[PDB]
DNA sequence: TCATGATCATAGGCGGTAGCGTGCGCCAGACAGGG
DNA sequence: CCCTGTCTGGCGTCCTCTCACCCCTATGATCATGA
């Protein structure tokens, strides 16, 4: 289901900006989980370009230079 | 209320009729309040489960898509083929029933001219490429999505479709609500699906299956009526036959589950010991 | 603080209106029977200092 | 925070940290001067319960309060839920160069333009006017330009008509439901104090004119003007993204 | 006959039903409840005496001392209401209490105290209520709102369906005390019976039945019948009553008297029961399998062994029968445990019980209350006697005892406030009866189960909580001190009492700030039945059913006036005729319809007495005697409407206005509006604003005079008489002699309230509406208030409206208004803003208010005087200086940027000790001079009335016609006159005169003391300067106007005069609405209001034509009489033949701007009457005039509807919502802009807008929308330099609030970082 | 000159010799009761 | 150990506007007045 499918992600910032933050941060704390900003909402959090519109061309350039 | 409001707003309404109108009106207002309260949270959960899905390639390179047929509740056809297979890339290339003659190639966006050419030849089921059966790792390719809705051409490489999808589903959530036989209408050939039938003594065709689905194939190929047929129902017709309109072709009992047979012979009791397995209950006021 | 009294017949809420009451030494739900180590085997002390704390 | 009354109604965090430091200093002093055998235990229980009040108040049994019934705020109450850093400060922010007023009709508009007051257009577009003043040479420094546009002299309205001209703004209705709820127009200066908004466009906002209020935002940078012209303009979004029905249906 | 202000402008009245009970005083809930609260009340209850006699005498901890109670008394307040609102104090009265201390001796508490002491003591300050029904808490006029909550008593609810997911319903029986511990009996799906106390842990219910000292034999004696088995020579025979066998299938062949009655395999029919009870069959024969599962009742013991044969409540087996049979017992008592009739719920409950006697039950109850501690028998007895059985901790009220006896079918409605054994046993009996299938459950929303608290009862409860805290202090101090040396004011202290009552009146969830911008808004905020608050439900949790109108709101709570939004149906408003019962329920009037005739006696019915009887509907036709003219009449029996016969009715409604409230009974043609639009119309009629010159409603309901007079905005005459001096400030009435006291000679002075600030920044004015020399009657208006006119209620103004689409400028709901409206200054409302400036006390020294100010020149300081404060009258702009203030740094008060105004009033308050500057001494001399002149004029005016009394007495009995005015006037007593009533009366007037002399001396000294003294103020403030700006806001495109039916709208274009559609007479229409709002939003009442308003103005135009031509009074009398008859059988029936040729000219002077027409709510003017009144004027019959165009000058096809609609300006203006921000201040903890308008803030770019920009491809717009424009401080300073240099470019950086997220997550044990 | 009384200023977390709480509701997943 | 009930954790629209409220009580010390 969509609330369990959104809480079960490989990215703890999305699952923290959604429902319960305590359980998500403790599970990602003891697991040592490592987000890589992976899409839209983590980049809205951290203050950079969305990888959707014009920022999609910017992210293809940034990933090609990796 | 069994005594209705026999007065309109051009004339007056006396006190009780206006009070009953107030029952209805305040029920509606409280529905709208708590309705908005649920609708906003539905939009939130949908844009937070989608959230990430970006059109990130241009061709996945698979074939398996879903099968689009017009929906048939059992009356008029509610949603036709033109309004479902409008602008979505075909899975297997559609061959007209002049078999080994291709009508559309297998990567053609079906815009309005192609949909009219589908409606003319009365195409059965245009198997079409869906987002759920894609192959792109970490995203969704462009051809399996379809037309860019709100525009005309194919979807651009990049437009975040999870967010527009979740808003398009949750946005009419404000408008939503919160709190015997088979009668035919049209005329055509008769189709049966998933049936185990046998011949009775009367000459009809009786059924030994719950999973029977009756269909009305029309003159050009598609289906305009579908009926779930119960277990042990009795048909006045058979498969592949021809009927007329207004003709009830099936009848059963919704109260009784019939245990009808296949072979013709005597009836005996096996592992039926009286007093324990079967009891003696005489029907008092009837006799049988 | 060490106080001698008897629990059941004299119920506490009656005596509550006074000081001497934060609550029993517990280490658990029940009011724990405390030892009197100073009274029994440690009478006279404070040779730590009279530091007059800070 | 001061409340301008000689006293500081403190935040809940300083109260919590003050309780932990009181209890910890008393426990250091009680471990200093020796604990009475089975005694150095109640104080550690109190310290554990004060830290459990600080890290997540209310998760352990009955929460604490300062005044009077409401439980006060720990750290986990600053990260979680609404009124916390994820949903109130990081995903949706308060934004400079913005304003809001009450909408109205004005049917003499083309559908890519909206009426917007002279006072709102003068207060949103201030640094543009400062730049045009010290680029045309009508004020030496920034302070003379600020006092000119505070006095509203007779030349700054020409400056304002020369900065509005090809510069979109974003209009926004307050319950944004779908993506047509934010659109971009080219302003027209209006004597008055309301936002004149094209009528056909109000099919997409679900907006009547019985007291609705809309908010305008300004795209500062150059790429944002191009995105509010090529992607978000009111002439481009004539089809809904839910179907193929037009959204410019005459009402 | 008519009162003299009803001969000014007599309102035309349609309406058919002759009234029998007039509208009561609309503020009787507030005033009657608080009069019930504070009054010297003997016989104990109710009031403050209930608290002072239930918490006192405080007796000590066995120290033989006792602080008992005598009486109480409230002194006068030190400040009257006007000084209290000006200065800012509470409007309180000191509560003196006479307490007594007695101290008993040793060995005899039944012996003599050695010493008593009775004395006066000070405790608390309770705030009084003003005559308007409001409180003044800190200078702001507040209202405490009535609460609707659950009635104390038993309540048998049924948890239907949802539990256990198998359809098996539960049944719980909540006993709701008024004060104490709750008690919930319930079931479970195993059909056991479970008690619980205050929602705590669950126990089996019979554990409390042992706690009331019942043995188990007595419990089964109570809760079951008995079945008798007699061992008489054959198979252990049975006593059988066949009523238990109604439908049971026997296991054998029941025969008796040598006759087969019942066969095996069949059931016992009812006729077989008749056979067995007709033959009187007693003993039948049972097999050995019949008592295989019968449950024994009581204990049987064997006499030989002394052991127990079988325990109580145990099924019987073969060996138990073999044991008790050979022990000598012939009688066996068992129980009847049927499937349908009587389940063994008590028996299964006793089988789950581990307890066995009283002590173990009390131990288990003491253990479920306080967990994990050693119980003792004394502690368990004390706890269980202090849960339910003590006068202290448990108290049903009289309401509670009434519901508890009524819902258990008792007789006496009087009992003790505590429970007993019979009470709990009757609760369990009724719960088992409801489970058995007979009897019904009780719904919640039924208004026989919803009590109404008010101001008096809630203030009593908060005062009682203050008293139990202070008895928790007095019990501490009384037995821990030396006696006798102290007095009972050293013990009891006034801090918790005053803190409790001041916290309740100060900040509660029901003591709320009065919405005061309208007389209607006052009088409908005071009448509010809120469901929220303490003891009720909450908005964001519940629910569905409580937000719905129950069938018994008819005539108690209004169905259509409620706020839409998050709390619909919780903020209910009480109806018009709805009183409050003795206990607290709602009651409404009816007319006792005896067998044929509707008797005109009123008769108040409650909510449960209404259900049993049958009530006729309000508008049923009856022919002059009371005989119902139909033979089927629409009535309602038990919450359900139907059609009944002519003379089975028992009550009729009083008047047809009683379902609605006073908010929604000023709507004309209410029966034509759909209920949603009537709701929105009533709510916006509450939200109006007072205009400059309020006019009148042409189409009213006649309910305007009740709302105007029965509120407190007009100056109602107390004693009638003759006016002597009218002024814009004061009004002097000379009291008539047939209404007048013998002493205290008496001519009344009404000091009107001129321009002052309301709570919603409107302008609460009072204008005198009487002439000079004019007679006034008792109970009559003298001075109109805000939004009143001649004693009526004029909220908005009535304007010429046309329904036509006009070139798109009224597209959705918009309104288009001619410039003729704004030229006439007719919506030009007047607002008043209060701007405060305090002189605080900081370091480097105090502040300066003087005008020697740095950084300023002549152009600022020209509008200040020589001491900083702006003048009275200086018309300022937005951003000048009002008060100049410099700190040890300019911090002068300024007009906030945007508002103009004219400074009308300046107050200066000085903390005592501080040097008064020259303007504070100017205000002190000014107010000294004003109060000096005012009290001297009090003495002069009352002395003039006294000398007029002396002249009136000396007309007879030793009259001196010439000698009276030769001597000075102060000696009119020693003239020639014997010892009569006249020299006695002159001596009494000399007593009054010398009293006025010495009273004037002492009161002028006290008033100089009040002006000269300082005022107690904030900690560390020198002086407070308050300045009142008086803005005059006219009208503009963007304001919100609305009619009285829900037709809202933002006014969209203020056209010129010429563009308006005019007709073939010449007059332009004022407002052009939109027709398309009528068929969807079904408010068809506004079109009937429009047509009847055009009829009213047609009659007004014909009066103006017959009067402008200077015609004699005969033709005016003719036409006014024809316009006042005009209808069916109506109520008005006026005649102008008793107005005498001078009032008719003045009545026509008041009718020439239109003729007011009353239209009551559900008995209004029909269509044919509107047509006949439009035929009296020469207007067209259909109401539609053909209208030309203003632009083209050519005719609109298909003639359009014009008329007059009464439209209201709402105070959602557009220069209070409009806001704009380039770059302002920034918040401190997260570097984002501030929120709001007063704080110069920016609009919240919320979360759904972020989603809507992700939904496009706009990426740079969102990046600057949440990094550059909002948060990043170096990013936004780079942005500001780049914008003022022409380079549109952003240097992004990081949001600083994300660094705040890192510090808050990092301040835990969590280690968040940023890699690479 | 000394003592007593009154007034003013400064200083902390149910208030009491108990009991207050009581009108949301669903889902879900772990913890444990019964068999 | 295999259900099956209980328990306690989560969650419950957006934007804006207005208003009030944000310790008082007790103890100790100092000063003044009276004996
Ligand atoms: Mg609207
Ligand atoms: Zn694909």
């Amino acid at each position: 289901g969509i609330t369990k499918a959104s809480l079960a992600t490989e990215s703890f910032i999305s699952a923290a900006s959604f429902q319960e933050t305590t359980r998500v941060l403790t599970e990602a704390a003891v697991a040592g989980k490592r987000d890589e900003l992976r899409g839209l909402k983590e980049n809205v959090i951290v203050g950079r370009l969305i990888p959707a519109g014009t920022g999609y061309a910017y992210h293809q350039d940034r990933m090609r230079r990796r | 209320i069994e005594t209705p409001i026999t007065a309109n707003f051009r004339e007056g309404l006396n006190v009780l009729q206006y009070f009953i109108s107030t029952h209805g009106a305040r029920k509606g207002l409280a529905d709208t309040a708590l309705k908005t309260a649920n609708s906003g949270y539905l939009t939130r959960r949908l844009v937070d489960v989608a959230q990430d899905l970006v059109v990130t390639e241009d061709d996945c390179g698979t074939h398996e898509g879903i099968m689009m047929t017009p929906v048939i509740e059992g009356g008029d056809v509610k949603e036709p083929l033109r309004d479902r297979v409008l602008g979505r890339v075909t899975a297997e290339d559609v061959l007209k029933p002049g078999t080994a003659d291709i009508l559309v190639p297998r990567n053609t966006l079906l815009h309005e001219q192609w949909c009219d050419l589908l409606e003319e030849n009365s195409v059965d089921a245009v198997k079409v490429r869906s987002v759920v059966s894609c192959d792109t790792d970490f995203g969704v390719c462009a051809h399996c999505y379809g037309r860019d809705l709100a525009r005309g051409h194919i979807i651009n490489k990049g437009e975040a479709i999870g967010v527009i999808a979740a808003q398009s589903i949750g946005e009419p959530g404000t408008q939503l609500t919160m709190r015997s036989s088979i009668q035919v209408k049209n005329k055509g050939s008769i189709k049966l699906s998933n049936v185990k039938s046998v011949v009775n003594s009367s000459g009809k065709l009786v059924i030994t299956s719950r999973n029977t689905e009756l269909k009305l194939i029309d003159e050009f190929g598609r289906t305009k009526e579908s009926y779930k047929v119960p277990y042990g129902a009795v048909l006045a017709k058979g498969d592949g036959e021809q009927v007329a309109g207004g003709e009830t072709v099936a009848n059963w009992d919704p109260h009784t589950m019939p245990v009808i047979t296949e072979v013709s012979g005597f009836v005996r009791f096996t592992d039926m010991i009286d007093g324990q397995t079967i009891t003696r209950q005489t029907d008092e006021l009837t006799g049988l | 603080l060490f106080v001698e009294f008897d629990p059941e017949v004299i119920h506490t809420t009656t005596i509550n209106a006074t000081r001497g009451v934060s609550h029993f030494v517990r280490f658990g739900a029940s009011p724990a029977i405390v030892p009197s180590a100073v009274i029994h085997q440690l009478s006279v002390y404070k040779p730590k200092d009279i530091v007059d704390p800070a | 925070v001061p409340l301008d009354g000689g006293r500081f109604a403190t935040s809940d965090l300083n109260d919590l940290y003050r309780r932990v430091i009181n209890r910890n200093n008393r426990l250091k002093r009680l471990l200093d001067l020796a604990a009475p055998d089975i005694i150095v235990r109640n104080e550690k229980r109190m310290l554990q319960e004060a830290v459990d009040a600080l890290l997540d108040n209310g998760r352990r049994g009955r929460a604490i309060t300062g005044s009077n019934k409401r439980p006060l705020k720990s750290l986990a109450d600053m990260i979680k839920g609404k009124q916390g850093r994820f949903r109130q400060n990081l995903l949706g922010k308060r934004v400079d160069y913005s304003g809001r007023s009450v909408i109205t009709v004005g049917p003499y508009l083309r559908l890519h333009q909206c009426g917007l007051p002279k006072k709102m257009a003068l207060e949103l577009f201030k640094p543009f006017i400062y730049g045009k003043l010290e680029l045309r040479g009508l004020a030496t420094t920034i302070k003379a330009a600020k006092k000119m546009v505070e006095r509203e002299e007779a030349v700054v309205w020409d400056i304002l008509d020369e900065v509005i001209r090809e510069h979109p703004v974003l209009l926004n209705r307050a319950p944004t439901l779908h993506r047509l709820g934010i659109q971009a127009f080219e302003p027209v200066l209006i004597e008055g104090k309301a936002i004149q908004l094209h009528p056909l466009v109000c099919a997409a906002y679900n907006a009547d004119f019985d007291g609705d209020q809309m908010a305008v935002h300004v795209p500062l940078t150059l790429e944002a003007q191009l995105e509010a012209r090529a992607l978000m303009m009111s002439t481009n979004n004539i089809l809904s993204p839910a179907n193929g029905e037009p959204i410019i249906v005459p009402s | 006959v008519y009162s003299y202000t009803e001969k000014k402008r007599i309102r035309k009245d349609f309406g058919k039903r002759p009234q029998v009970l007039d509208v009561p005083y609309l503020l009787s809930i507030q005033l009657d409840s608080f009069q019930k609260f504070i009054e010297q009340d003997p016989e104990g209850q109710y009031g403050l005496e209930a608290a002072f006699r239930s918490v006192f005498p405080i007796q000590s901890y066995s120290g033989n001392s006792e602080l008992q109670y005598v009486s109480y008394r409230l002194g006068e307040p030190v400040f009257d209401v006007q000084e209290c609102q000006i200065r800012g104090v509470t409007y309180s009265a000191p509560l003196r209490v006479k307490l007594r201390l007695v101290i008993y001796e040793r060995e005899a508490p039944e012996g003599t105290v050695k010493d008593i002491k009775e004395q006066e003591v000070y405790m608390g300050e309770i705030p009084l209520m003003t005559d308007n029904g409001t409180f003044v808490i800190n200078g702001t006029e507040r209202v405490i709102v009535s609460q609707l909550h659950r009635s104390p008593g038993v309540f048998f609810d049924s948890d239907k369906g949802k539990t256990h997911s198998s359809g098996k319903v539960l049944y719980n029986a909540r006993i709701i005390p008024y004060r104490g511990s709750w008690l919930d009996f319930e079931f479970d799906p195993k059909d056991n019976l479970f008690v619980r106390i205050d929602r705590r842990r669950k126990l089996p219910a019979t554990i409390i039945l042992r706690a009331l000292n019942y043995t188990t034999e007595q419990i089964l004696d109570l809760f079951f019948e008995k079945v008798i088995f007699e061992i008489r020579d054959n198979k252990l025979q049975m006593e059988l009553v066949p009523e238990r066998l109604r439908g049971e299938t026997a296991s054998f062949d029941i025969e008796a008297n040598g006759k087969v009655y019942v066969e095996k395999g069949r059931r016992i029919t009812a006729r077989h029961i008749r056979q067995l009870e007709k033959d009187d069959v007693k003993l039948i024969e049972v097999p050995v399998e019949y008592i295989a599962g019968k449950v024994v009742a009581k204990d049987y013991i064997d006499e030989s062994t002394g052991e127990l044969i079988c325990a109580a409540n145990m099924e019987l087996s073969l060996d138990l029968l073999a044991k008790l049979s050979q022990s000598g017992h012939k009688r066996i008592e068992t129980l009847f445990t049927n499937d349908l009739d009587h389940g063994p719920y008590i028996s299964e409950t006793l089988r789950v019980d581990p307890t066995n006697d009283r002590l173990s039950a009390l131990v288990e109850i003491y253990r479920m209350m306080r967990p994990g501690e050693p119980p003792t028998r004394e502690a368990a007895e004390s706890l269980f006697e202090n849960l339910f059985f003590s006068e202290d901790r448990y108290d049903l009220s009289a309401v509670g005892r009434m519901k508890f006896n009524r819902s258990l079918l008792r007789e006496e409605i009087e009992g003790s406030g505590i429970l007993s054994k019979d009470d709990i046993i009757d609760v369990m009996k009724k719960l088992i009866d409801i489970r058995n299938g007979k009897g019904e459950v009780d719904d919640i929303d039924h208004l026989g189960n919803r009590r109404i608290r008010s101001v008096g009862e809630m203030a009593e409860n908060q005062f009682r909580v203050g008293l139990v805290r202070v008895e928790r202090a007095v019990k501490e101090r009384l037995s821990l001190g030396d006696l006798d040396t102290l007095m009972p004011q050293d013990m009891i202290n006034a801090k918790p009492i005053s803190a409790a009552v001041k916290e309740f009146f100060g900040s509660s969830q029901l003591s709320q700030f009065m919405d005061q911008n309208n007389p209607l808004s006052e009088i409908t905020h005071k009448r509010r039945i809120s469901a929220l608050g303490p003891g009720g439900l909450t908005r964001e949790r519940a629910g569905f059913e409580v937000r719905d109108v129950h069938p018994t709101h008819y005539g108690r709570v209004c169905p259509i006036e409620t706020p839409e939004g998050p709390n619909i149906g919780l903020i209910n408003s009480l109806s018009v005729y709805a009183q409050t019962n003795e206990y607290g329920f709602l009651e409404t009037p009816y007319r006792k319809v005896t067998d044929g005739v509707v008797t005109d006696e009123i008769h108040y019915l409650s909510a449960i007495e209404e259900g049993n009887y049958v009530i006729a509907q309000a508008n049923s036709n009856l022919d002059e005697e009371g005989h119902f003219v139909e033979d089927l009449v629409t009535c309602r029996s038990k919450g359900e409407s139907s059609l009944f016969s002519r003379d089975q009715v028992d009550y009729m409604d009083v008047s047809t206005q009683q379902v609605v409230s006073v908010g929604a009974s000023l709507i004309p043609f209410l029966e034509h509006d759909d209920a949603n639009r009537a709701l929105m119309g009533a709510n916006m009629q509450r939200q109006a604003v007072p205009t400059l010159r309020a006019d009148k409603p042409l189409v009213g309901t006649g309910m305007e005079r009740a709302v105007a007079v029965d509120s407190g905005v007009t100056a109602v005459a107390k004693r009638g008489g003759v006016v002597q001096y009218v002024d814009a400030s004061r009004i002097v009435i000379k009291v008539n002699e047939d209404e007048m006291y013998p002493g205290e000679a008496g001519i009344d002075i009404y000091n009107l309230t001129k321009y002052t600030r309301s709570n919603q920044n409107t302008c609460i004015n009072q204008m005198p509406c009487v002439s000079l020399g004019e007679p006034v009657e008792r109970g009559d208006v003298l001075a109109d208030g805000p939004s009143t006119d001649l004693g009526e209620l004029a909220l908005g103004q009535n304007m010429r409206v046309a329904f036509m689409p006009w070139n798109g400028y009224n597209f959705e709901d918009s309104i288009l208004v001619s410039e003729r409206v704004v030229q006439e200054d007719r919506f030009t409302t007047i607002h008043i803003q209060e701007l405060a400036c305090v002189s605080r006390d900081t370091k480097l020294g105090p502040e300066e208010i003087t005008a020697d100010i740095p950084n300023v020149g002549e152009a600022a300081l020209s509008k200040l005087d020589e001491s900083g404060i702006v003048y009275i009258g200086a018309e300022v702009t937005g951003g000048d200086i009002l008060v100049g203030k410099v700190t040890p740094k300019d911090s002068s008060l300024r007009v906030p940027n945007g508002v103009s105004g004219t400074v009308i009033d300046v107050q200066v308050f000085t903390r005592d000790g501080v040097e008064k500057d020259k303007r504070a001494l100017e205000i002190e001399e000014m107010q000294l001079k004003q109060a000096k002149k005012d009290l001297s004029e009090e003495l002069q005016i009352l002395e003039a009335g006294l000398f007029s009394r002396i002249r009136a007495v000396l007309v007879a009995g030793g009259v001196e016609a010439e000698k009276l005015d030769k001597l000075p006037r102060d000696r009119w007593l020693e003239l020639g006159l014997t010892d009569e009533e006249k020299q006695n009366q002159l001596e009494q007037l000399a007593e009054q005169y010398d009293e006025l002399k010495h009273e004037f001396e002492k009161k002028l000294e006290a008033k100089r003391r009040k002006i000269t003294q300082g005022d107690d103020l904030a900690p560390g403030v020198l002086k407070i300067v308050k300045v009142y700006l008086a803005v005059k806001r006219r009208i503009q495109p963007g304001d919100k106007m609305a009619g009285r039916h829900g037709n809202k709208g933002v006014i969209s274009k203020i056209n010129p005069i010429e563009d308006m559609p005019y007709d073939e007479n010449g007059t332009p229409v004022d407002i052009v609405l939109n027709p398309l709002g009528v068929p969807s939003r079904m408010n068809i009442g506004q079109i009937l209001e429009t047509h009847l308003g055009m009829a009213a103005k047609g009659i007004g135009d014909k009066i103006n034509a017959m009067l402008k031509q200077q015609q004699e009074v005969a033709k005016l009398r003719e036409f006014i009489q024809r316009a006042y008859d005009l209808g069916a059988d109506v109520r008005q029936k006026v005649d102008l033949s008793t107005f005498s040729d001078e009032e008719v000219m003045r009545l026509a002077e008041n009718l020439r701007k239109g003729m007011p027409i009353a239209t009551p709510v559900f008995d209004g003017a029909k269509e044919a009457e509107i047509k006949e009144l439009l035929k009296l004027g020469d207007l067209p019959t259909s109401g539609q005039i053909r209208l030309y165009d203003g632009r083209t000058g050519e005719q609109f096809e298909r003639p359009v509807t014009v008329g007059y609609m009464y439209m209201l300006k709402l105070n959602h203006l557009v220069d209070d919502k409009m806001h704009a921000r380039s770059t302002g201040s920034y918040s401190l903890v997260t570097q984002q802009p501030l929120g709001g308008k007063a704080q110069f803030g920016g609009q919240r770019f919320g979360e759904m807008e972020v989603w809507a920009l992700e939904a496009y491809g706009a990426a740079y717009t969102l990046q600057e929308m949440l990094t550059v424009k909002s948060d990043d401080v170096n990013g936004r300073t780079k942005m500001y330099k780049n914008i003022v240099d022409g380079n549109h470019q952003m240097e992004p950086g990081m949001p600083e609030s994300f660094n705040v997220l890192l510090k808050e997550i990092r301040s835990l044990g969590i280690n968040i970082e940023l890699e690479d």
